[PDB]
């Protein structure tokens, strides 16, 4: 154990399990000779890049898995939510951390991964004749985020038992309670939207169900703090 | 001019013939390839990544699809009872299927390598037991119990001191023809088979499930190969 | 020993049908003898599911043209292939000065002339062709539409001023060179709804795989 | 003789294949090219010069043409009024359509690139004042007044000290797609706002005109850039 | 980063179409079956403009001749094409001695053949094709005429001594090779009235571009 | 493009023609070929292997 202060901002965590490096690259900057070295992009560092720990969504046997759409969560949240609104570009990298706080004996096995242009795909009608675009509540679901309501197909039709082919990482409750990830600006363009496009989406599901004997507490607090790396805005509004 | 013979072969359109062709736009300069993370760059890149096996491919109801990923052992399963089973075919049907390497496997007519299955128990921390999982090689019959599967090459796995254990399939070779129906399919018959007993019974003190589950992962080792692209699919682009 | 079979290149490669035109004489079917076909590469069924593994690609493409009658008869009639780059404007009738515009490449070959063959590339503004999108174009009906992808269009006709005389059907292959790609994602194992989204059958949800009795009985 | 295979694609005719042809007169010595002055080669050239931006491009009556040509200020205007506002939009119609820059635009599909917009005060030489010349990048809003315009990219000009000013507009691309009408059409959206204010009134003494006209010329920097040409006019031979 | 889309010769390169010849069997229109088309480079529309950018140019053209039946079908018939450089006497006849002579270069090809191609050079005596003349040729109806700009006259035909038995009609495209030019000019903004002149419609005189309500709304 | 004359034989199907055709599989990389042993070369190596001569043959 050991706590890390970045700014005002101070959590207590474990001294460095295994993080995840998504594809082996670290969110770098972007050099001098890109498409606007007139416009200089500033790269908010003072409190723009600190912790900022999200509203603790509570684990429970029936929960079928969580998903946040990035980077939608923070675009409403704080002085990077003033920064990702009146600003017309923006490039980010992410150490995002998730954790349970759960006793040795309530069982349980999350799956946290990260998956590139997350574009979710609605149950269209049922039958399949109803071509229904996803709500705005479902596309970017702020930062309190969305219950999958098809895990198996992560309400996309995609097979679930195939994610890990994204970067992700393990929280089995009788190994570990804090799983670590470090995400690179990923997209087909140097700057984009921070509004419009959500380069990626933030999965967490339950793989093995939540389990305990009567008595023991019901539900797993399941604390995500993330943070900025190597952010960069351009074109203030 | 020039003296010349046309051999056949002249102006067929092979679909594989690769040779080049004019272009379209010859003052075009395409937009630059800047640097994306991730770049596959072989297939076989994607066979070695660890993809959740449906070993309890057996619920089919459609909000209980999420339990094919995950089978239980529990309290009640006496000394040498035969927790599960299934075999190495990475293509063929069942288990696989639900694995990536499997889904690779579909546009690919014939391949052999070593394989690489990863168990996880996800139970409360508090248990301990023992569980024995043997692998009878292609040929080689079920085991009829517990203690002919020790005999064989197998691995007491105690999930009370180690949460993961994973066993390796030192090979599988799907290169064997067969011309059954009138369709001639590239099948195995080397069906290993890997089965899983209870060594102990589940031992867990008051306060904690007498249930967990476990969750099996699998990939393709580096020695792994295939040939022979055969676009195969159920799911096409409709209408 | 060789693994060269597994490269994207190699999976790639092969030029497969993605388009067929019919230029029927009586019908309701391209009655003005001509048409427009916006390059989709979705038009070989399988392709969709393979290239779907990625989130991005690049790559330039060889089409090849087949032309014949139904009867996969050859006939002494000239034709013009076009190609309306993304921006340039399609032909709208059979005389649209659309037809005459040089910066829309145009190809002449006889029937009777081998098939005619040309290389497009990497038309994109982006850096890649990318299949998914998590936004939309600056509950909306434009979610998932990734603009930058447009790869032009083939308009083809037969040439001369009046109808030509028989019936006529293109084919248009397309072989993919140079193929590299980016970020993996699984396979789709849902039927396909729509050409634009990842819509299923939220009624349909079937397992990724064939079933069993017990989880211990092969 | 020599053995071959002729590849598809074999005796078509691409009015884009730019190979070489057999010479009609093999004879014929053209006369040769001598020295000329001002010879171009890269249309670029041309981009960055400056040619007169029709702000004030709103009269339309024949004989008052030549007014699109320049835009006035008075005595008049209260302080903060807003002077003028046109938009960083060389391709798409408007002001842009008179300068050449805008004109060789319409032979090409997209573009990008730093703008250059230069001032002229041609007012008596007697007269002072301050403007306050706004830039709302794309995505941002036309501000409400001189206040909020002079807490964005602003600068204030004395046409009592300097008699040009020339702002450059950092960026503008037209690349983002739009299929509207059925007419697929690659066009901005980066729609720049250019906003003129009144930062004080114009202060003239006994003597002097109360107005003045100002010039507007524009030209692209030399990190401009074209693709792809699109032949399109209006104005063709006629018969 | 790369500006070569800009440059001249990648501007004024492609085929254009330039010239359309009818050679129909029962007509008012070619009753002769022959035709006589002094090079005109402005028969592609949209070349007008975009060459009176300059007042001076330089360049070779490559010709294409594409030839069918208004169905654009494709028949048995020779052709000869003939090329009658400025100076030389074009055919008045379907049997003018100017088919013959050898100095009249001429280019025999069946329409079965793929098109037939060529290259011309740089005609002109002067060091180069001017769009524009401020004088007269040694109010005056000869004002403007830069006459050596002449590239000379293509004579088309059916071959043979009687009449052809199909309709015909001959294309024939351009690519511009090798081109420079010196002193650029205003962009065309007026109407153009006539081949000779910069005459426009002074009733008609347009504002160069769109126009707005204020200077103020946009 | 380069000038050529097609000259007598062109288009003819040689059944003894041993030039090379198009691979019908380019990217088919064949099963590699591994150690046998009696590999014959050239037929006369069998021409000088001993074989039982029927001299009586008359018994049918």
């Amino acid at each position: 154990v050991a706590q890390l202060t970045i700014g005002n901002s101070t959590i207590t965590t474990q001294e460095a399990a295994n993080i995840i490096v998504g594809y082996g690259e670290w969110p770098s900057y972007c050099s001098d000779s890109d498409a606007t070295a007139v416009d200089k992009p500033t790269r908010p560092d003072v409190s723009v890049n600190r912790f900022y720990t999200l509203d603790t969504k509570l684990w429970e046997k029936s929960s079928k898995g969580w998903y946040w759409k990035f980077p939608d969560v923070l675009t409403e949240t704080g002085v990077f939510g003033q920064n990702a609104q009146f600003h017309y570009l923006y490039r980010s990298g992410f150490c995002i951390h998730v954790q349970c706080n759960a006793s040795k004996f309530h069982q349980g096995a999350l799956l946290v991964a990260v998956l590139p242009e997350y574009v979710i795909g609605t149950v269209a009608g049922g039958t399949g004749t109803e071509d229904t675009h996803p709500p705005y509540k479902q596309t970017q679901p702020g930062a309190d985020g969305f219950e999958l309501q098809h895990p198996y197909v992560l309400d996309a039709g995609i097979p679930i038992s195939q994610l890990t082919v994204c970067p992700h990482q393990w929280i089995n409750l009788r190994t570990n309670n804090c799983a670590t990830i470090i995400v690179p600006y990923i997209n087909a363009l140097p700057f984009d939207s921070a509004l419009n496009h959500c380069n990626f989406g933030l999965l967490v599901v339950p793989i093995s169900p939540l389990d305990y004997d009567q008595g023991a507490t019901p539900v797993i607090p399941i604390t995500i703090t993330l943070a900025p790396m190597c952010s960069e805005f351009a074109g203030l509004r | 001019g020039f003296p010349t013979e046309l051999k056949p072969g002249t102006n067929q359109f092979l679909t594989t013939d690769d040779g080049v062709s004019a272009p379209i736009l010859p003052n075009f300069h395409p937009t630059p390839c800047i640097h994306i993370p991730g770049e596959v760059r072989n297939l076989l890149e994607l066979c070695q990544v660890e993809t959740i096996l449906e070993v309890n491919n057996v619920p089919t109801n459609a909000t209980s699809l999420m339990e094919r990923l995950r089978f239980p052992v529990s309290a009640q399963a006496g000394k040498g009872e035969l927790c599960a089973v299934f075999r190495a075919d990475p293509g063929r049907n069942g288990p696989w299927q639900s694995t990536l390497l499997g889904q690779l496997c579909g546009y690919y007519t014939q391949w052999s390598g070593s394989l690489e299955v990863t168990f996880m128990f996800t139970g409360s921390f508090m248990a301990t037991g023992k569980m024995l999982i043997a692998y009878t090689p292609p040929g080689g019959p079920l085991p009829k119990d517990r203690a002919t599967a020790m005999l064989g090459t197998h691995v007491i796995w105690d999930f009370g001191l180690q949460s993961s254990v994973t066993l390796v399939i030192p090979w599988i070779s799907n290169t064997h023809y067969r011309a059954h129906a009138r369709d001639g399919v590239f099948d195995y018959y080397t069906t290993g088979l890997v089965s899983i007993w209870y060594q102990t019974n589940y031992v867990v003190p008051i306060g904690a499930p007498n249930t967990a589950y476990i969750i099996a992962l699998a990939a393709a080792q580096k020695n792994f190969t295939m040939k022979l692209c055969k676009d195969a699919s159920d799911i096409l682009q409709t209408g | 020993h060789s693994t060269a079979e597994t490269t994207l290149d190699s999976f790639f490669s092969r030029a497969g049908l993605v388009g067929e035109i019919d230029l029927p004489l009586k019908g309701t079917t391209n009655p003005n003898g001509y048409a427009n076909w916006d390059i989709d590469i979705t038009g070989y069924a399988q392709m969709r599911r393979k290239v779907e593994l990625f989130t991005y690609m690049r790559f330039d493409a060889e089409f090849t043209f087949v032309a014949c009658t139904p009867t996969g008869e050859v006939v002494p009639q000239l034709l013009q292939y076009m190609f309306v780059p993304p921006g340039a404007p399609k032909p709208d009738s059979r005389e649209s000065l659309a037809w005459q515009t040089a910066t829309n490449p145009s190809v002449f070959v006889k029937l009777s002339d081998p098939p005619a063959q040309v290389s497009v590339p990497f038309m994109s503004p982006a850096s890649a062709y990318q299949w998914f999108y998590d936004g939309y174009p600056t509950k909306d009906l434009e979610y998932g539409a990734m603009p930058n992808n447009m790869m032009g269009t083939f308009s083809v006709r037969t040439v001369g001023t009046s109808k030509s005389k028989y019936p006529l059907v293109v084919r248009i292959y397309m072989r993919m060179k140079h193929v590299r790609a980016w970020i993996p994602r699984p396979m789709r194992n849902q039927n396909y709804l729509f050409k634009a989204n990842p819509n299923y059958a939220g009624n349909s949800i079937k397992p990724t795989g064939a079933s069993r009795t017990a989880i211990t009985t092969l």
